[PDB]
């Protein structure tokens, strides 16, 4: 059957704990790095299975929703593969009916609306993971990232999962207005090697960039030059 | 969809969800009424009278059809939805039914929507009471009283909401055959029982009268101020 | 917590007996059973001078030839009359004919324990009808008086009596009704027996009494008759 | 290790954000009392599990834990017994209705990931638990070869060389680790043959054990028979 | 499934709505957001609680909305329900507009949002909507209108108020400022910022929106950085 | 405390607790006597009553011309049985033009029963079935519980202090086949009046009298129609 | 607080309803299941609990098709709906593939049925485990057992209810692959006798049933004669 | 065939029709009334199928009264002609359309007499002047050479005879009474009936 | 047929760097006409118009229920529709009746926003998009409108030498079409200028 009452409510000081608890989640998972440079946008995260019998070229954290459009997470595995999965129907819905190519705002407007619907309905928890979306359109790029409550902000450079704010003030210190995407890759990957713990390999990370030419994800190959 | 049942019996046959709507109807403002001879009256007290708010969306006095009124007391949210049923009712009847409908039909089938919810599985009862006030085919001024649990009465002079006991005990030894003898005399009433629970009556209180064949006229400050001048 | 259809470790669905005691609070209306029709009174009981008596509907008429007193919660009492009034109505569409007594407080004892949460659908009753019943017509059997209550149990009983003041009241027609008595003995009984267990001065204006006769229809006693037998 | 509510009770977040209905799912795992290895080799892959017997009146032939998906695709189940064939079940009909739509048949990865996608609503929705078994899918690939995948409970999937499961899983990954850091068809079911013999310390004899292979000479899923499995038995 | 319940739409032993209460001390720590009505026009001033080194100005707003031709709103309160609550109102509008092809009068757009807030605290099991919205407009019957709404489905029309952060505060001093009848738009912007600043200011740190009639049309305009800055200044030269 | 609140909550020890509650309310009704012969079934029911001025309920029902049964716990829940049985019949003489063989109806009524002790939310329904008919089969005398359970017996008890009945019938029933209806009506007689209290003893008014055989539809003797087989009797 | 439902895992891993409903099989009479060379033979030890039943009433006992039988424990209301579940999949089967349905798909399909009640809050597991047992020209003599988890085996030997740890070492001791039917019948009927207890229980009814080349690969209940003949043997 | 027509002018609406009710080739009724008030200043007229037309005038009559209800003032003549035309077309493509002309008469208090015109298929089309029925095709050129802008009440009344006249003489049915009503700022008026 | 019902014509031409829609005016039933100043053409956004040819009611219809979509959109992703966005708008809301249309055969014509660039299609009643470098056409006079357009359109018109091809061209059409004319509307969308004007036709 299923309940059909909220799983998520408010609490006596007006907070809905569930959603709370579900960013609690999203703040201890890999970390992930966005970074908006002028001609493009790109998104690194930590992709370490740290076990040695993991297949690195199978799983995938970095994921393109249209041509145009990627996305990153930070949080539970499992969810993010339900809102990518969303997320391209979505894109393709938007597609279908004005025949184009949806803008990214479009896309994170829609797509942080299935996530509000999971903190008030029923029968159902938030989802616990944050999303770092990714497009170009329009000649212009775009940097979005949605939490586990369905709310959405337009960013310039950030990060979330593991050790966020440590990366937020030696982000907020290290970006530029004026970067440009092959340098903005460098500072990326350094943010991300503030808390890596060990060392860090072109199997460790995943890179996905966006410019003019479209979303993609960079290989091995590109990544070790990088490194 | 939720099918859950709220309002269910306890161990004293008591349906304490009923009486927690009944609870709520006591906190809200007080709603009089006073039945005339060719005059019905409506008072209703205003709490929070601040100066920067549109009167006129805000009002507890409102209109179900022609020749029938309405006044309330408890949640504001929940006397709109019952409101705008019983409109939709008013006008179900005209075009079923060449008259208007009467004073207690449309009392009856807002109690019983009233009753039909504190029955029901997903749903909480209605926050509210109702004083319907209306003249009928015959010209015969009708008063009746709804209330959360979905039971009606007529009344010649009743009272709702935070002290209506008060009220309604002024009423009793004050509502005579003569003090409802005339026009003014009926709306002079209905403005002294709102002075015994409220603070500087005269600036608070927003009453509307409904004569015979005519609508609802609420009367301004301005009349209701010269009234209170010959209550001194 | 509990659900609705819980038994209890005597074997009873609590939530049918809380509303069997929902009943104790109610008005007393006590109906008496003769050979020449039957006699129903219900005590009003106003709290109120300013509160209209006339508005106060505890004997309602089901057709011409039943009649019904009801007691405890009221406003439950609505969907279960009308029910009664829709059956008569619709056997009489069908078979041209009019519904017995017993006919009719069978399709009216049906829906006593229609509720429930889960399984359910939107027009579902969510509890029991906290309300009792006296059925009294005139069929094919002549008169008879019936009793319903919040369980479903449908009993005929030759008088009556439920409401706060039952337990006093049925001891008072127990040692006071006999087979041969009359229509007209047993509205003196009635209206004598309801004057000790009322705590207001019985008067024309504080009960309601009807009769069903045989060859008449249901009938409401005015203020007229009332005194009548008042005096 | 904060809890508040209904945490334990139903799949909704706790204080520090897990979810411990589906950390208990994970102990139904090893509720079984058995283990399951699956090496990859490079022209093969290799499914070896454990086969026991508690009773003799129990027909052990209708006793296993090998079951063939699709006719290229075979999977070894670990954990609760009814929870397993529940999922064997709609693995075989996702396979089938994957063909019906595409006109091709299914990837491993693809098959994997579609059951896994299943295992997360069970971790969302709170008016049903999780499945309390794993799945380890071993099939032959026409582009990238032999492949061996894995989903749990918690709806999580992943590829791999070489994967454990059951109550020896981290003993069996402890070994499988140090092995794959140094394969033929022999050499892919000795290794995993030996991880299981080594870890259980039991030196299994020929009906004790069950095996599965996905050869590229052969990508139809098979199991050895009892002449078969002992070659390898004395091999070592 | 009964024992999971949190019986959301239920009366209280006092007879309130502990859920729709709830919601309502979640309005009063979100960014402050105050209307002010004058006589050609109508603004919202709210404060931004968005701010950061970081973020990047993207949009055309963030707590403004436009709902249509002549009418907008500023919410306070969760984030996400207003995304939800401000499409539904532009559905309203629109649906209005599609029937007797004339724009929906703010009264009856107002109502029709609150029909549905006031539908989430009676039946359905679920949480309310934890917002609060502020409405303004203009339409052929009443003219300017700026309308106040809340998570039990309660709403108001009003002259001046404010809702979020510091209401009462704010309340109070509009009350001892606001010259009924006698206020027009540019007399109005001061009383937002002399307002807004002693309850709380940058150019960057807030955003106002005014409404106002041009050759019979609404315009609706957030005023920019510079056109912000100096109202600010000139609220300094007082102090 | 927190296994006896739900039917599809099993306890500790293997037992449904809301399934036990619901036989206890047909231990609270009055007992109901069932026993046959070799042509005939007697269903004979002890009618309660509350008040002096009130009547006796009805115990015993019609379902059919072969079949009969007598209710024992929840008035409203015998009712809703009552109709889906007089269904049940309805529907086998309209497709096979026959009647439907007793016990056949007998594990339909097992099935409906046994659904609601299963799903979340429901109840079991309160009320024993104590059902007689005949058939091509011979007579029959089944018996249903709350817990969806019928046996096919040769007599049997159910009710308020029905276990000095069931004893009655218990050392009697050996000499039920080769007896007469007269007799027979009697032997079930004499069990549901050692059900009895000492003092009080059976009347024409607060005894139910149904019976079936080979050559008669089920019939249902209230009043005075049981005095024939009342006079006889010590 | 762990086992009020069965969408709830405990701390350690376990479903405590499943397992609770597990302890009212563990409640009810003994029933025993044979397959030998050319059959199956049922062998349920019915507990009579009065003298006014008749001798044949509560039947643990049914005939799910014309080929399969079905020998049930625990509970009787939950075992007969079972039953009527299992008719269905096997009257189903036949009019879609125009056959009789293999015992090892019918086992799989009704055991799938059973564990779809140990998932949800919505419902409660089966209180109840049962065994089927088939011949088939094709197949040959299958006996498999279902418990209220919804898992389902291959046996040789199968035994339910309170004695079924005292069952199975008489089951043990049997050659049952070599064995015949009709010799078979005497064996079963004497480890019933042996496990059922005279003391804490009473009266109770032997019931039989077979299938097999001996009846042609038709499910009946052992023929009286031999039934009476294989009782005076276990005395 | 029923017969409708409309005048507006410079600040009022003049409306006629005929009453006569009837069924083969009987009339049953002499006096019929085809005007609906829906407000205090719209009226609509409406003819076309024997039970469509009092069933589709009711339910936007319903709507009209209730909108003013809920609302405290009444609905334009543009926008309660724009609900009705929406109410007619929605219905065309379902089960039941109603099969019904009509025409909307009003006056706006900022935008004074409209007079609009709509067939059954839901077509509205605003107009100084219009007719429906069979009565129409010999009416309509005479409203076209005689009618102007600027008409007075008086000559709007005059006209109307005309029209009226014309249809006694050439119309083939028998239409010897006609409903006639006038909207302006003070509401609807009734006038004389002319009768033939 | 259902289209020739209430009849009336659409065009839309192409020009330098300007776009002209004209309609005619006639609105009537059958063979009789009710009044002379139908409106065709609809405004969806300053430089972009759509014309509608066909059953009234659908015009009416699919003008109201594009504008109720266009709203919606425009507050969504708050920018300006695009000329070629429209046409798959229109085109989608046309193809959701696949099996009961609406009758109405749309003629967008406008110029794109920021980069100015003219734009005219035609789609038929199931919404099939056709993006033409000259003209379109769209009524019960096709074939007229057709052979005026075909020897009178020229590569790159201005505005004035536009307005004079696409008034010649439909005053032309629509005199050798009974159920068509009544007057003519005009519109010249430019990059800073909208010239309405109501030609002098033939009123019969």
């Amino acid at each position: 059957r299923g309940y059909s009452f909220s799983l998520t409510t408010f609490s006596p000081s007006g907070k809905l704990v569930q959603i709370e608890y579900a960013l609690a989640a999203v703040a201890g998972g890999a970390p992930s790095v966005g970074i908006k440079a002028a001609n493009g946008v790109v998104l690194a995260t930590e992709k370490k299975q740290k076990s040695i019998l993991y297949d690195e070229r199978s799983v995938h954290k970095v994921e393109p929703i249209t041509k145009h459009i990627g996305l990153v997470y930070s949080g539970m595995g499992p969810d993010y593969r339900v809102l990518v999965h969303r997320a391209r129907k979505l894109a393709q819905q938007y597609y279908l009916v004005y025949q184009e190519p949806i803008p990214t705002a479009q896309l994170v407007q829609r797509v942080a609306s299935v996530m509000q619907e999971y903190t008030q309905s029923g029968g159902v928890r938030p989802f616990g993971v944050s999303l770092l979306i990714c497009g170009w359109n329009e000649g212009r790029p775009y940097l979005f990232q949605s939490d586990p409550s369905g709310a959405y902000f337009a960013w310039k450079a950030t990060a979330m999962g593991k050790n966020y704010v440590n990366g937020k003030t030696f982000l907020e210190k290290r970006y530029n207005e004026d970067l440009e995407l092959e340098d903005a890759i460098h500072t990326a990957i350094l943010t991300l090697k503030e808390s890596f713990e060990g060392q860090m390999t072109e199997d460790n990370i995943e890179v996905g960039i966006c410019n003019e030419a479209g979303f993609r994800r960079l290989t091995p190959t590109e990544v070790r030059d990088y490194l | 969809s939720y099918d859950r049942a709220i309002t269910v019996f306890s161990p004293d046959g008591h349906l304490f969800q009923v009486e927690y709507a009944q609870e709520a109807v006591k906190k809200g403002s007080t709603a009089v009424g006073v039945r005339g001879k060719d005059i019905v009256v409506l008072g209703v007290e205003k709490k929070s009278v601040a100066k920067l708010q549109d009167e006129r969306t805000v009002r507890k006095i409102c209109a179900l059809d022609d020749n029938v009124c309405m006044a309330f007391a408890g949640l504001t949210a929940d006397a709109r939805i019952v409101i705008n049923r019983a409109r939709v009712e008013c006008q179900s009847h005209r075009l079923t039914v060449e008259d208007p409908v009467t004073v207690e039909y449309i009392t009856r089938y807002i109690a019983s929507l009233k009753q039909r919810y504190t029955q029901s599985n997903g749903r909480r009862p209605f926050g509210i009471s109702a004083l319907i006030v209306g003249f009928d085919f015959d010209g015969t001024p009708r008063l009746y009283q709804t209330d959360p649990s979905g039971t009606y009465h007529a009344w010649k002079a009743n009272a709702i909401g935070r002290g209506a006991k008060s009220v309604r005990e002024f009423l009793e030894k004050n509502y005579t055959d003569d003090a409802i003898e005339t026009d003014d005399l009926t709306i002079k009433l209905v403005i002294k029982a709102l002075l015994e629970v409220v603070q500087s009556g005269g600036k608070n209180i927003e009453l509307a009268v409904m004569r015979r064949d005519q609508p609802l006229k609420i009367l301004n400050p301005e009349e209701i101020e010269k009234y209170v001048a010959e209550i001194e | 917590d509990r659900g609705v259809n819980t038994f209890s470790p005597e074997g009873r669905l609590f939530q049918v007996e809380y509303a069997i005691e929902a009943i104790k609070l109610g008005s007393t209306a006590i109906g008496i059973q003769t050979s020449e029709g039957v006699c129903l009174a219900v005590e009003k009981r106003i709290t109120s001078p300013l509160m209209e008596p006339s508005s106060i509907e505890k004997i309602v008429e089901i057709d011409a030839h039943i009649g019904c007193a009801m007691s405890g919660l009221i406003a439950d009492a609505k969907t279960l009359i009308d029910k009664a009034r829709v059956e008569t109505q619709n056997h009489w569409f069908t078979y041209n004919e009019t519904m017995t007594v017993e006919s009719v407080t069978q399709a009216v004892s049906n829906l006593a324990l229609q509720f429930g949460e889960e399984d359910a659908d939107p027009g579902a009753m969510s509890r029991p009808f906290g309300v009792a019943l006296l059925f009294g017509g005139v069929d094919e059997k002549g008169p008879q008086l019936f009793h319903m209550d919040p369980s479903g149990t449908f009993v005929q009983c030759d008088a009556r009596a439920i409401g706060s003041a039952s337990e006093g009241a049925q001891s008072s027609l127990q040692e006071v009704y006999h087979k041969s008595m009359t229509l007209k003995e047993a509205i003196k009984s009635s209206l004598i027996i309801l004057k000790q267990v009322m705590e207001e001065k019985l008067n024309a204006t504080n009960i309601e009494l009807a009769t069903v006769q045989p060859g008449q229809n249901f009938h409401m006693f005015t203020k007229e008759e009332l005194e009548e037998v008042i005096k | 290790g904060s809890s508040a509510g209904f945490d334990r009770h139903i799949t909704i977040f706790s204080p520090e954000g897990r979810l411990y209905q589906v950390e208990y799912a994970f102990k139904a795992i090893n509720q079984g009392g058995l283990t399951s290895v699956a090496v990859r080799g490079k022209d093969c892959a290799v499914i070896v599990t454990q086969k026991k017997v508690p009773d003799k009146l129990l027909d052990s032939s209708t006793v296993t834990h090998l079951f063939k998906i699709t006719e290229s695709i075979g999977c070894v189940m670990t954990g609760m017994t009814a929870d397993s064939r529940s999922q064997v079940q709609r693995a075989r009909y996702e396979a089938a209705n994957w063909k019906y739509k595409y006109g091709y048949e299914i990837p491993v990865d693809m098959l994997c990931k579609r059951i896994a996608d299943i295992s997360q609503v069970y971790t969302q929705n709170a008016e049903m638990r999780p499945l309390g078994c794993c799945m380890i899918l071993i099939g032959i690939d026409e582009e990238q070869g032999p492949q061996v995948y894995k989903c749990d409970p918690a709806g999580y999937y992943c590829g791999f060389k070489a994967t454990a499961a059951g109550v020896k899983q981290t003993e069996s990954t402890s070994f499988l680790e140090k092995k794959v850091k140094k394969w033929t068809f022999e050499q892919t079911v000795e290794t995993a043959i030996t991880c299981l013999s080594t870890v259980l310390s039991i030196d299994f004899k020929p009906s004790e054990i069950e095996v599965g292979v996905v050869t590229v000479e052969n990508p139809k899923f098979r199991i050895l028979t009892e002449a078969e499995i002992d070659a390898h038995l004395v091999a070592l | 499934s009964r024992r999971y319940d949190s019986r959301t739409t239920i009366f209280s032993p006092e007879g309130r709505l502990y859920q729709v209460e709830y919601a309502m001390e979640a309005i009063g720590h979100a960014g402050t957001c105050l209307g002010i009505l004058a006589n050609d026009g109508v603004l919202l001033a709210a404060e931004r609680r968005n701010i950061h080194k970081l973020l990047d100005e993207v949009f055309f707003s963030e707590k403004i909305y436009k709902l249509n031709e002549d009418m907008a709103c500023s919410v306070a309160g969760i984030t996400s329900d207003a995304n939800v609550l401000t499409n539904e109102l532009r559905l309203i509008a629109q649906r209005y507009l599609l029937q007797y092809q004339e724009p929906i009068p703010c009264e009856q757009l107002v109502t029709a949002l609150c029909d549905i807030k006031q539908a989430y605290t009676q039946f359905g099991g679920k949480r309310p909507f934890g917002v609060s919205l502020l409405y303004i407009g203009w339409d052929k019957h009443y003219g300017f209108q700026l309308y106040q709404s809340d998570p039990s489905g309660n709403y108001g029309g009003w002259k001046a108020t404010c809702i979020g952060n510091n209401s009462a505060a704010a309340v109070s001093m509009l009350k001892q400022d606001y010259k009924e009848g006698e206020m027009t738009l540019k007399s109005a912007l001061a009383l937002a910022v002399k307002v807004l600043n002693k309850t709380m200011l940058s150019a960057e740190k807030v955003e106002i929106a005014t409404l106002t009639r041009e050759s019979g049309k609404t315009v609706i305009r957030v005023l920019k950085q510079k056109e912000v800055e100096q109202l600010i200044k000139k609220h300094e030269e007082e102090e | 405390n927190q296994y006896d609140n739900d039917v599809t909550v099993w306890s500790p020890q293997g037992r449904i607790h809301q399934i036990e509650y619901a036989m206890e309310a047909v231990k609270q009704g009055s007992a109901t006597v069932g026993l046959k012969s070799k042509t005939h079934a007697v269903l004979v029911a002890l009618k309660r009553a509350q008040s002096e001025l009130a009547a006796h309920q009805k115990k015993i029902l019609h379902v059919d011309n072969h079949i009969g049964i007598s209710i024992a716990g929840l008035t409203a829940d015998a009712r809703l049985l009552c109709n889906f049985m007089r269904q049940e019949c309805l529907d086998s003489r309209f497709v096979f033009d026959r009647p439907l063989p007793v016990s056949r109806l007998v594990s339909l009524i097992g099935s409906k029963t046994q659904i609601p002790t299963q799903r979340y939310g429901r109840r079991p329904y309160g009320v024993g079935l104590l059902i007689a008919g005949y058939d091509d089969m011979g007579p029959h005398i089944f018996q249903t519980c709350p817990s969806a359970n019928y046996f096919d017996c040769r007599a049997m008890s159910i009710g308020a202090r029905s276990q000095s009945a069931r004893t009655y019938l218990e050392r009697h029933m050996s000499e039920f086949m080769e007896c007469n209806l007269d007799e027979l009506v009697k032997h079930g007689l004499r069990a549901l009046r050692e059900t009895l209290p000492a003092e009080q003893d059976l009347t024409t008014k607060n005894v139910s009298i149904g019976i079936v055989g080979k050559d008669l539809e089920f019939t249902i003797y209230d009043d005075d129609d049981v005095s024939p087989f009342l006079d006889g009797l010590e | 607080g762990y086992d009020l439902s069965a969408s709830t895992f405990s701390p350690d891993g376990r479903v405590f309803q499943v397992e609770y409903a597990m302890k009212a099989v563990e409640n009810s009479s003994t029933a025993i299941g044979i397959r030998c060379k050319d059959g199956v033979v049922f062998g349920v030890e019915k507990l009579v609990l009065s003298k006014l039943y008749e001798e044949g009433s509560n039947k643990r006992l049914f005939n799910v098709d014309r080929h399969v039988g079905m020998a049930v424990a625990g509970l009787l209301a939950d075992a007969r709906s079972l039953a009527d579940i299992a008719r269905e999949e096997a009257s189903n089967f036949r009019s879609n593939f125009g056959y009789n349905i293999p015992l090892k798909h019918l086992a799989d399909r009704v055991a799938m049925y059973v564990h779809a009640y140990t998932l949800y809050s919505a419902v409660r597991p089966f209180g109840c485990s049962f065994m089927l047992g088939s011949y088939s020209a094709n197949d040959g003599a299958q006996l498999y057992m279902i418990d209220p988890s919804g898992v389902s085996y291959g046996y040789w030997g199968c035994a339910i209810g309170k004695a079924r740890q005292a069952a199975k070492t008489e089951i043990e001791k049997l050659q049952m692959k070599e064995m015949t039917c009709r010799d078979v019948v005497k064996e079963v009927a004497k480890i019933i006798y042996i496990v059922h207890d005279e003391v804490k229980d009473k009266a109770f009814e032997l019931e039989l049933s077979w299938v097999g080349e001996l009846t042609k690969g038709r499910h009946e209940i052992v023929p009286k004669d031999i039934r009476e003949e294989a009782e005076k043997y276990a005395k | 065939m029923e017969y409708l027509i409309g005048i507006q002018g410079p600040d009022y609406v003049l409306v006629a029709s005929d009453r006569v009710a009837a069924s083969n080739i009987v009339q049953m009724k002499d006096d019929h009334d085809k005007m609906f008030k829906m407000s205090e200043k719209i009226l609509l007229l409406c003819v076309g199928e024997a039970g469509d037309t009092v069933q589709f005038a009711e339910y936007i009559q319903k709507n009209v009264q209730l909108y003013k209800m809920r609302n405290g003032y009444e609905l334009s003549p543009t926008a309660a002609a724009n609900f009705t035309r929406r109410n007619l077309a929605d219905c065309l493509r379902s089960r039941t359309p109603y099969h019904v002309n009509l025409l909307l008469a009003g006056y706006d208090e900022h935008e004074g007499p409209a007079l609009y015109y709509m067939d059954y298929l839901a077509a509205l089309a605003k107009a100084p002047f219009a007719a429906h029925g069979y009565g129409a095709f010999l009416t309509l050129s005479i409203l076209d050479r005689y009618y102007t802008p600027t008409i007075s009440r008086e000559r709007a009344v005059e006209l109307l005879r005309k029209c009226l006249e014309e249809l006694q003489k050439r119309f083939i049915l028998n239409l010897p009474t006609f409903s006639v009503r006038v909207i302006d700022k003070d509401g609807i008026h009734n006038l004389e009936n002319i009768a033939f | 047929s259902i289209m020739s019902y209430n009849g009336g014509a659409v065009m839309a031409m192409k020009g330098k760097n300007c776009v002209a829609i004209a309609a005619d005016r006639r609105f009537g039933i059958q063979a009789q006409m009710v009044t002379t100043d139908f409106q065709k053409i609809f405004p969806m956004g300053d430089r972009l118009y759509i014309g509608l040819a066909g059953l009234a009611t659908d015009v009416q219809t699919v003008a109201q229920r594009l504008k109720f979509r266009l709203n919606l959109y425009e507050l969504k992703e708050g920018r300006q529709i695009k000329p070629y966005t429209l046409m798959s708008m229109v085109a989608n809301l046309l193809y959701e009746k696949r099996f009961g249309p609406y009758y109405t055969e749309p003629v967008i014509a406008g110029l794109d926003p920021k980069t100015f660039k003219p734009f005219i299609c035609s789609l038929d009643l199931i919404g099939c998009p056709m993006v033409t470098d000259d003209f379109v056409v769209s009524g019960t006079c096709s074939e007229q409108m057709y052979g005026m357009c075909e020897s009178l359109w020229e590569p790159n018109m201005d505005p004035e030498h536009l307005f004079e091809t696409i008034s010649q061209a439909m005053l032309n059409a629509v005199d050798r079409d009974a159920v068509s004319g009544m007057g003519v509307i005009v519109h010249v969308i430019e990059k800073d200028k909208i010239t309405t004007r109501t030609l002098k036709a033939r009123m019969d």
